[PDB]
């Protein structure tokens, strides 16, 4: 299907804004509105999004109500705007992914017969990126139930256009990894990486409470993908693997090496060429 | 540097006020063998239109260099021992007329040794001149030097060759090689700022 | 059955399991192989078969038990991999 | 003659081959920039030893 | 430096005359250099690298490290009847200058070189010829050095006490080891200090 | 011709003509047969040219599953003497088609490539990269049906 | 670049009477454009202070969103074209290092300012030779950390 799903921070913002501007309730629900963009080379882009009204019990979640009209009037208002921009989709904050939202996508499959849901939180404290995008996938199978269609997860990450950029980098004016080197590797892909391992390794001991209480019996297919994770991990590091290792290891220190000494030279070289200047200016003084 | 820059003047050499064409050929062949790898000598010296013609006057110095190609080494020694006495007369090499005697030395040594794998010094003490005890105690030395790759078995009077990688040396003297310029680097720190 | 680090299978420790002639194993790992079922090389000369991949099966609810210990023993493993680098560099951080 | 990568075994006439991998590079370059910059530090001297 | 040379404190004796030396006038003080010179390279001579060789070729070292160049020709050859024999002819001078104390404890790296250098060059040498090479003065005393050496590390193959040779182990493929990245810590951490 | 394709096919080319020799003689039609193989010169060729693509089958097939194998066995699977199993060995290994390197010194012949270096720690990251994917996967597979059907 | 505007009254203007009845120090804060003033500034229209209205909730949810990763961090970078990377890098530095030395002796002449005008045609080895150094430094030391890093996260 779709490789990736690109979410423009403008899309991501309405999001957070159409929350505020009906959660006057407070307590709790969902919000649920049309996602609009273009894609290229089988790559998602979702740029604007316009607010869809939708409520929905909370007992018997078999009941809900998204106004076709207002959906059909009002993209013939964006659509008189911006023409390229054509439904792509859909979204809704929904932190824990609600049981219904598999027969709404049938609701939007026809305005975009491949359409993406893009669930975003409107209320993160969190580690993870908040935008998870899924597309609908068939299939049908004699275990789950006769009726079988359930959501596969692309992967999706915020997207950036020119003038967005602009903005963007301007409404933040907070913090910036400057000098973007060793200290933002060392804490933008390495710390934050570890921090994702560990706490994706931690949802799948959650799920694992089942062996004592079983919530679900057994799903199988999890089971499969656990086993096949198992035999991945690198093999034990005790043979020839350890010499490759530092054959290359150390082969990168020398380049380190050779990098630093440079450095020295350069920064001793620097040092004379002030000192010989204020010696220079001291002795014409006095 | 001497053998590129001389041998590229073989053809061409105007400058008689120093070192007649008779003995600018026997320097450039003087130097070429210890300088250059044996495939370099096939086609610049060896084929060498210029030079060949030359070494027909000179007898002493024709058997010298064809000694080490042809792998007649016993001829060899006796070829390098008078270009030993000669290089010490001579002006310009005798202050490294040792260093040219050993280095040569151990130029033939990896020349056999090369080819085969477990060969006894038995063979080479008659093959490489004479002297079993001579080519056990020239041989001990040089291994220790860290030259000639060769590790000697004395009980069943046999020398087995190794193999090692052109990686050792590369970094053991990337290291010398730093370890000297660092040193250079320490002792302009102190000289600036008292 | 075996632990992933030995998985040396001999070729005698497979014909006796099956009940086979040593100088017929070999197409018995092949088999396995052509079938995609098993994943691994053959080495013909200390006569051993690697294996690296045995499709997945069900396990009942023990060997699910001990899935759970192996991502405890590597939950916390990576935990403190993270705070060393955490702790080691205050400095480049934030 | 650099032409194969093996040696001769006298004790039964067997020809061993080698591999032998390239140089691997990454190793005289920064060896020939070691020493290029061993005369640029000698540069610095004059610059500084008979300058301040 | 002095100090912790006398008291088998040397790694930290060569480090810090070093940076004494370094830190040391260069104009002037021409009188102590030649001191501090002397007891560096007895102080190395003892831990057992080899000091260079371009600070006895000096204008106002050459004469007066003499006496001390002439040791390390026998330190650095493995011979043993070297050292005993240039003792002889220069002890006044190790009294003269307060140092001779440190040079009688050279014996043992005397052999600790040569042992080193012959479990390099060979590979199974026997017994006898062990001491022949090292003079020992008898092939019974050969085992326990050879056993001992063994122990704190000189030499890393072990021996056949019936047959009577010293074996030696093929110790290749040294860049494999982490060994290198430790050497470049070293280099890396202070050539990042300046 | 499915016998080219499913199962890796360790041909026994003893076995290949005692149970297809109709395609020399007579069959259904044996049309094809008669020209292609039952002539004197020309279809007698091509026996050989069978023989050789069979045994190029075995050799090749063998190659993928095999890491060292014996010189004495390869002949009894190839169905040729071991002098011709080298003479093959050798046609196939001189023209860049199969990777093979014979000691026949210890009747050994290994068909693996020295291991690089770098290849032995690149297939090192390449592991990592499908176990790290496969953990993302295994996650939002529970969140599908442990956080799904549980709330109901 | 907003700088929201209004409108003034042409009857002012006519009466002469300056508008806007400044209170406070507040609004004479931004320097009006030149080429604004030259239109209708002040004279048609009057400018109006733009701020903005920022919270966590959107910054946090904006600034900790844009360029992030999700496992880039564990991950060796083709670890056979790394050391290609390198060779070409420092096989760089062979050649720029060489240019260095030449660049050192001419320099400290008279007239540095001379000198200073004299680098506006040709590559300066000081820092074109500072600018590989650090890329060189960085891409190994991140490089090698994870190969670390990864040997333990992973049995």
């Amino acid at each position: 299907a779709v490789q990736k799903v690109v979410v423009h921070p403008l899309v991501l913002l309405s999001v957070v804004d159409h929350f505020n501007r009906i959660g006057k309730v407070g307590n709790q629900k969902r919000v649920v509105g049309v996602l609009l963009g273009s894609w290229q080379k089988k790559v998602l882009d979702v740029s604007n999004s316009f607010a869809v009204p939708f409520d929905e019990d909370d007992k018997d979640d078999s009941v809900w109500f998204l106004d076709h009209d207002y959906l059909e009037n009002m993209y013939g208002m964006f659509k008189k705007v911006n023409a390229r921009e054509r439904i792509v989709g859909w979204y809704h904050t929904g932190p824990k992914l609600h049981k219904n939202d598999i027969a709404i996508n049938e609701l939007m499959k026809r305005y975009c017969p491949n359409s993406v849901l893009v669930i975003i939180d409107v209320k993160p404290k969190d580690l993870g990126l908040p935008t998870e995008a899924y597309i609908s996938v068939e299939e049908v199978h004699d275990d789950g139930t006769p009726t079988s269609k359930t959501f596969e997860h692309v992967t999706s990450e915020i997207g950036a256009e020119e003038a967005e950029e602009v903005g963007v980098e301007h409404l933040l004016r907070d913090i910036k990894d400057t000098t973007v080197g060793t200290l933002s590797q060392r804490i933008t892909n390495q710390v934050h990486g570890l921090k994702g391992l560990n706490s994706k390794l931690l949802d799948i001991r959650s799920y694992l409470e089942k062996v004592a209480t079983g919530k679900l019996p057994i799903n199988h297919q999890i089971i499969y993908q656990l086993q096949d994770v198992f035999n991945l991990l690198p093999d034990v590091s005790l043979q020839e693997f350890v010499k490759a290792f530092y054959l290359k290891t150390n082969d990168q220190m020398v380049v380190v090496y050779l990098a630093s000494l440079i450095r020295s030279v350069v920064a001793l070289h620097n040092l004379i060429n002030n000192k010989i200047a204020n010696r220079d200016a001291e002795k014409k003084e006095g | 540097q001497a053998a590129e820059l001389f041998l590229d003047t073989v053809s061409t050499f105007t400058s008689y006020e120093l070192m007649d064409y008779k003995t600018f050929v026997t320097y450039t062949v003087y130097v070429s063998m210890i300088a250059l790898e044996r495939p370099d000598l096939r086609e610049k010296v060896i084929k060498g239109a210029e030079i060949l013609e030359v070494l027909h006057s000179l007898p002493a110095v024709r058997q010298y260099l064809f000694s080490l190609y042809e792998c007649r080494y016993s001829v060899f020694f006796q070829s390098l021992a008078v270009v030993e006495q000669e290089m010490k007369k001579d002006w310009l090499f005798a202050p490294h007329y040792r260093y040219y005697v050993r280095e040569m030395r151990i130029h033939a040594y990896s020349q056999l040794l090369e080819s085969y794998r477990s060969l006894t010094l038995g063979y080479m003490a008659e093959a490489f001149g004479v002297g079993v005890e001579f080519i056990d105690q020239e041989l001990s030395r040089f291994i220790a030097a860290g030259r000639l790759h060769c590790k000697i078995d004395k009980v069943n009077e046999i020398v087995e060759t190794n193999r090692p990688d052109s990686k050792n040396w590369q970094y053991q003297e990337t290291i010398k090689k730093g370890d000297l310029l660092l040193n250079r680097v320490q002792k302009l720190s102190r000289v600036i700022n008292m | 059955t075996r632990p992933a680090n030995h998985r040396q299978l001999t070729f005698e420790e497979i014909a006796k399991s099956a009940k086979i002639t040593v100088n017929e194993v070999e197409l018995l790992v092949m088999k396995a192989l052509s079938v995609g079922l098993v994943k691994g090389s053959i080495d013909e000369v200390d006569k051993r078969v690697h294996m690296t991949w045995v499709q997945p099966r069900v396990l009942d609810l023990q060997q699910i038990k001990g899935m759970k210990d192996r991502l405890e023993f590597w939950c916390t493993d990576v935990k403190s991999m993270e705070m060393l680098v955490e702790h080691q560099a205050h400095d480049i951080l934030t | 003659d650099k032409k194969f990568h093996g040696i001769l075994d006298q004790g039964e006439g067997v020809l061993i081959i080698f591999d032998e991998p390239p140089v691997d590079k990454t190793y005289e370059a920064a060896l020939e920039t070691i020493q290029n910059m061993s005369k640029v530090v000698d540069s610095l001297y004059n610059k500084a030893k008979k300058l301040t | 430096g002095r100090i912790k040379a006398i008291q088998l404190e040397y790694s930290e004796a060569r480090r810090t005359m070093t940076n004494a030396l370094r830190k040391a006038p260069q104009h002037t003080a021409v009188g102590f250099k030649q001191t501090v010179h002397k007891l560096l390279i007895v102080v190395e001579l003892l831990l057992g690298e080899i000091p260079d060789r371009l600070q006895f070729r000096q204008p106002s070292l050459k004469r007066s490290l003499m006496p001390y160049f002439l040791l390390t020709q026998a330190v650095r050859t493995g011979n043993l009847a070297k050292f005993n024999q240039v003792l002889d002819q220069f002890g006044e001078k190790f009294q003269a200058d307060g140092t001779y104390t440190l040079i009688i404890r050279l014996r043992h790296n005397v052999i600790k070189t040569g042992v080193r250098m012959i479990s390099l060059s060979y590979s199974r040498i026997s017994l006898a010829d062990i001491a022949q090479k090292l003079q020992l003065d008898s092939p019974e005393d050969a085992e326990f050095i050879v056993a001992k050496a063994i122990r704190d590390g000189v030499i890393e193959a072990s021996i056949n006490h019936e047959k009577g040779y010293v074996q030696s182990k093929e110790m290749i493929d040294i860049y494999s080891t982490r060994e290198p990245q430790l050497a470049f810590h070293q280099r890396i951490s202070f050539c990042l200090d300046i | 011709l499915l016998k080219l394709f499913t199962t890796m096919e360790l041909m026994r080319w003893s076995t290949l003509v005692e149970d297809y020799g109709m395609e020399l003689r007579k069959g259904s039609l044996e049309s094809p047969a008669t020209d292609v193989f039952g002539s004197t010169e020309e279809g007698e060729k091509r026996w050989k040219d069978l023989k050789n693509r069979v045994v190029e089958h075995n050799i090749r097939i063998m190659a993928k599953y095999y890491t060292r194998i014996t010189m004495k066995r390869m002949a009894q699977l190839l169905d040729l003497s071991v002098d011709e199993s080298e003479a093959f060995l050798s046609n196939l290994v001189v023209n860049k088609t199969i990777f093979a390197k014979v000691d026949r010194l210890a009747g050994i012949i290994n068909f693996q490539r020295p291991k690089d270096p770098n290849n032995l720690l690149n297939d090192w990251s390449q592991k990592l990269n499908s176990l790290m994917s496969l953990v993302n996967k295994t996650t939002h597979l529970i969140a599908k049906e442990e956080m799904i059907h549980n709330l109901q | 670049v907003i700088d929201a505007f209004r409108l003034i009254n042409a009857n002012m203007m006519v009466l002469g009477h300056e508008p806007r009845q400044t209170t406070s120090n507040l609004g004479h804060l931004n320097k009006p454009s030149i080429q604004a003033l030259i239109h209708g500034l002040n004279r048609h229209y009057y400018s109006i202070t733009i701020n903005y209205r920022k919270n966590e909730l959107e910054q946090k949810m904006l600034l900790n969103l844009h360029k992030k990763s999700w496992m880039e961090g564990l991950t060796l970078q083709d670890y056979s074209e790394h050391c290609k990377h390198n060779e070409s890098v420092v096989k760089e530095m062979l050649e720029l290092a060489k240019n260095y030395n030449k660049a050192v002796e001419e320099e400290d002449k008279m007239t540095p300012e001379q000198l200073a005008i004299k680098n506006v045609g040709k590559q300066d080895p000081k820092r074109h030779l500072e600018e590989h150094v650090d890329v060189l430094m960085t891409s190994n030391i991140v490089q090698c950390l994870a190969a670390m890093l990864d040997t333990v996260v992973f049995k």
